[PDB]
RNA sequence: GAGCCAGCGAGUCUAACCUUGGCCGAGAGGUCUUGGUAAUCUUGUGAAACUCCGUCGUGCUGGGGAUAGAGCAUUGUAAUUAUUGCUCUUCAACGAGGAAUUCCUAGUAAGCGCAAGUCAUCAGCUUGCGUUGAUUACGUCCCUGCCCUUUGUACACACCG
């Protein structure tokens, strides 16, 4: 059963699924000093899912942490309040 | 009275001078008329393989048939209606009259 | 808008119908790990149980998931329209079932055994392991085993 | 009667007929305003003819465009050509020829297909391939 | 100036009019709702389960306002999509007939749409009187 | 228990009717008796009654030869041996009660399985 | 006996045949002319079908 | 979920084809009427890709839907080696593919559907038609073919001589 490929796996990190106190103030304290805020940066620096990233993004934009540039679906583009 | 002449041939040049001779013979008898409405020409296409067997390169072939259809609407007492359709019948051109 | 502190009751694993359902996903997609329930059915039970479908599997209350499993195991008594069940109008009992987890595997072997026991054509095709739905076999499924 | 002209813009199969008459200045596309044309990106494409010449030449005329045929992005290009030609036709008939030429030049400098229809037509499909140029597959063994 | 249904974006007017439906609470929703999936080509039932009859009703209300008359056969073609036929190529497949016929019956009850001569359903003058009024209401929201 | 075909047991079904058996039949069998009143069942069933009498108990009857393999196994034929034509031969099959709602064709294979060796 | 020529011929390839050569294969049923594909190609010019493109 | 736009075409009478609209049904379908021998009616063939808002959140995963089990319908004299359609369930390989190799120069390639042909039923096929629409080149004989010139020939059913 020769296959003529190699087929190595990957590391498959465990990004957080429900949000708790240690994640909550961590997003509260470091969404400033982010020049550009989106779903994918929040996944990479905070280890939360796209679910949490999209809902938290909606959360901040009414109360005040991040300013919007563009509110198109599947791509949210956010800047800092200086 | 509202009679209507409809032409449905495939030969365009036979059809036209048939249609022209209807409308010109109308005007010696001075009848008001809807001048010929030309409906969209409809093409009957048949796409077959050239070969009788199934060998060779797959060359197809499209035979088509164009049908031209015109109608002229006329209002006339009976004697002109008997005269106009009795003459100017050209072979391969189909003429039929409907009233109202 | 709604951020919510999840608490210490949460479960990374849960057991319904003898299967280790993983947590950390939405409840309807999570219960599809249990055999005999697929995405359509899973939506209807959690709808008929009046649970918030937005929740993850690991955070749902103890009474709610036992309420869910009752609606799965007695479906048509709780107003499921019963052409929605998989094994309806059954060959011995006459009544509409809905096999779950092990029943699906065990009852599938049994009705195979009838066709093998009466020597019906489909049963003999299963005993050889070949196709039974009238497929061509001259090229496809070549390295099946 | 009332000063009015009638133009059309085209694209691959889309045709948009435009009635340009003298009015108060509203520019409607299929009974709906010009700001409602659904594909959000190319809406900013249909603003550009009036955005080129300035909105001042659209105060005293009102525009109706009726759109049929083709597809979504083809319908957009037929709309913009119809209003650009309709404006240049209005200044041809009523206003002097000076206003026509400054109108025409600004259009024709920016994009030539605002006034001239694109002549690119579909190429017939040929037996032996899925397309007009493509063939299906040659195999030798 | 006489604002109308044509003068407002399709999305937000349908959303606003459907919310008018949810508050009014008088629609005669069928009863098989949240069990059906509303198209034979569809793969799931509507994710927004607690409405979507009100969404569909607002959607169908604007269509008779635009057009002259519709039937239920037209609406199934409009709301149908491509059915992924497994390993075969896709195909247009019509939507669930009951869903269109019932909401058209349901809109008859509130008095928006009526029967038409020459067949089909026509917007009544009650329908042509309140759809404008939400259209006035929904278009000053951003102003 | 003994076999109850979809909740109806042997004490009714061995002689209840052909016609109420189709009330409990699946779609295909209901469709078959929805349309079609030919005398091809008629002649076969009368010869079925003949073969039952000439057998006593502790005799399985004589195998009745048929061509038609599209005849649904009705509960009237339960307990007989039928020679089904598979294209060149007549195959011996006993009609069980558990082979109800099937055609005769499913039990006389039309091909000889390949071996490659 | 009555059993001769008794199988139905209401639909299928057995119901139709070329009006010229009584063949079953390659029939052309468009526009109701019902001539086989090799016989139509021999008769297309005098029926009125021509090649243009 | 919401928006929402083509073109090529086919269609019954001494037959029952294209089917609008109303009603029943989750569906596939059933039933009552109607229009059409057709630029008139199906039919704006409201096609799909697409567009806007939402759930998913790198997981062989809500990717993929093969292979199996139960029912409900439709065509047909008949559907078992499941005709086809619908529902529910089961939910495999496959993580972009070695040596090899095909087609192509602008409304073209490629994506995406629809009609027609075969057709009682059945399209993953073909013939056409539209929809969305690139990159690259505007060369050369390097490879592979074909043609020509010069040349040698003891060949001429002609180098398989
Ligand atoms: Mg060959
Ligand atoms: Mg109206
Ligand atoms: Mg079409
Ligand atoms: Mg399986
Ligand atoms: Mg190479
Ligand atoms: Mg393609
Ligand atoms: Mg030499
Ligand atoms: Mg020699
Ligand atoms: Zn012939």
């Amino acid at each position: 059963k020769k296959k003529w490929s190699k087929k190595s796996m990957k590391d498959r990190a465990q990004h957080a699924v429900i949000l708790d106190q240690e994640k909550y103030d961590r997003i509260l304290k470091e969404v400033p000093t982010y020049r550009y805020v989106s779903v994918s940066v929040l996944v990479d620096r905070l280890k939360i899912g796209g679910s949490l990233a999209r809902i938290a993004l909606r959360h901040l934009e009414k109360e005040g942490i991040i300013k919007p540039i563009s509110k198109h679906s599947k791509q949210a583009i956010y800047t800092r309040a200086t | 009275i509202k009679i209507r002449i409809t032409l449905t041939s495939t030969k365009v040049k036979q059809l036209e001078n048939v249609s022209s001779n209807i409308v010109k013979n109308a005007e010696q008898h001075n009848l008001v008329k809807k001048g010929p409405v030309r409906l969209p020409t409809k093409v009957l296409k048949i796409s077959t393989r050239k070969t009788p067997n199934g060998e060779g390169s797959k060359t197809w072939e499209t035979y088509e048939m164009r049908i031209h259809k015109r109608y002229i609407d006329l209002e006339a007492p009976v004697q002109i209606v008997k005269r106009i359709t009795q003459i100017t019948i050209e072979p391969g051109v189909d003429v039929e009259v409907v009233v109202a | 808008s709604l951020v919510v502190q999840e608490q210490g009751s949460f479960q990374h694993i849960l057991r319904l119908l003898n299967t280790n359902v993983d947590g950390n996903i939405k409840i309807v997609y999570a219960l599809t790990t249990i055999k005999g329930v697929g995405r359509r059915y899973s939506n209807l039970v959690c709808k008929k149980a009046d649970v918030d479908l937005h929740k993850r599997a690991g955070e749902l209350t103890q009474e709610e998931l036992e309420r869910i499993v009752q609606i799965m195991q007695n479906p048509t008594h709780y107003k499921i329209p019963a052409w929605f069940l998989n094994r309806q109008n059954d060959i011995t009992d006459g009544k509409d079932y809905h096999t779950l987890a092990n029943n699906v595997e065990s009852k599938l072997r049994d009705d195979l055994e009838r066709l093998k026991k009466i020597r019906a054509h489909r049963g003999i095709r299963h005993f050889w392991g070949l196709r039974v739905r009238g497929q061509h076999t001259k090229t496809t499924g070549r390295r099946r085993a | 009667a009332v000063p009015s002209v009638q133009t059309f813009g085209k694209k691959k199969s889309a045709t948009a007929v435009a009635h340009v008459k003298a009015g108060k200045g509203l520019i409607k596309v299929n009974g709906s305003p010009i700001t409602l044309v659904e594909p959000e990106i190319l809406r900013f494409k249909v603003y550009e003819p009036l955005l080129l010449v300035g909105l001042d030449k659209f105060s005293n005329i009102d525009i109706r465009v009726r759109v049929t045929g083709g597809g979504h992005v083809s319908q957009v290009y037929a709309i913009r050509q119809a209003i650009a030609k309709g404006l240049v036709a209005y200044h041809q008939k009523y206003v002097d020829e000076q206003s026509k030429n400054e109108l025409k030049k600004a259009f024709t400098s920016y994009d030539r297909t605002l006034l001239i229809a694109d002549s690119r037509r579909p190429e017939p499909k040929k037996f032996g391939g899925k397309g007009a140029r493509s063939r299906f597959q040659k195999s030798y063994r | 100036p006489g604002v109308s249904v044509r003068d407002v974006a399709a999305q937000d007017f349908i959303n606003a009019y459907a919310s008018f439906l949810q508050r009014q609470g008088k629609l005669e929703v069928p009863g098989y709702v949240d069990i059906v999936k509303t198209s034979s080509g569809n793969e799931m039932p509507p994710q927004d389960a607690e409405g979507w009859f009100y969404k569909r009703a607002a959607s169908v209300a604007r269509h008779i306002y635009m057009r002259k008359q519709v039937g239920v056969g037209k609406l199934n073609k409009l709301y149908g999509g491509a059915k992924s036929r497994g390993v075969r190529p896709y195909k247009h497949i019509d939507a669930s007939g009951s869903i269109n016929r019932k909401v058209l019956q349901a809109l008859e009850k509130i008095g928006i749409v009526e029967i038409s001569p020459k067949g089909g359903r026509r917007i009544s003058e009650n329908g042509q009187r309140d759809l404008d009024r939400i259209a006035a209401q929904t278009l000053e929201e951003d102003e | 228990k003994t076999h109850s075909y979809r909740g109806v047991d042997l004490e009714k079904l061995l002689e209840m009717s052909t016609e109420d058996f189709v009330k409990l039949a699946p779609a295909r069998v209901r469709r078959r008796f929805a349309r079609g009143m030919t005398s091809k069942p008629a002649g076969f069933m009368k010869k079925l009654r003949a073969a039952k009498l000439a057998a006593p108990e502790n005799e399985k009857p004589a195998p009745v030869r048929t061509h038609m393999r599209n005849m649904i196994i009705v509960p009237e034929m339960i307990g007989s041996v039928v020679g089904i034509y598979n294209g060149k031969a007549f195959n011996q099959v006993e009609i069980r009660p558990e082979m109800l709602g099937h055609y005769l064709g499913e039990f006389s294979i039309t091909y000889t399985p390949v071996r490659h060796g | 006996e009555n059993v001769w020529f008794s199988h139905p011929r209401r639909y299928g390839k057995g119901s139709r045949q070329c009006r010229v050569c009584s063949s079953h294969t390659g029939l052309i049923r468009k526009y109701g002319l019902n001539i086989c594909r090799q016989c139509f190609r021999e008769k297309a010019n005098d029926i009125g079908f021509n090649k243009f493109r």
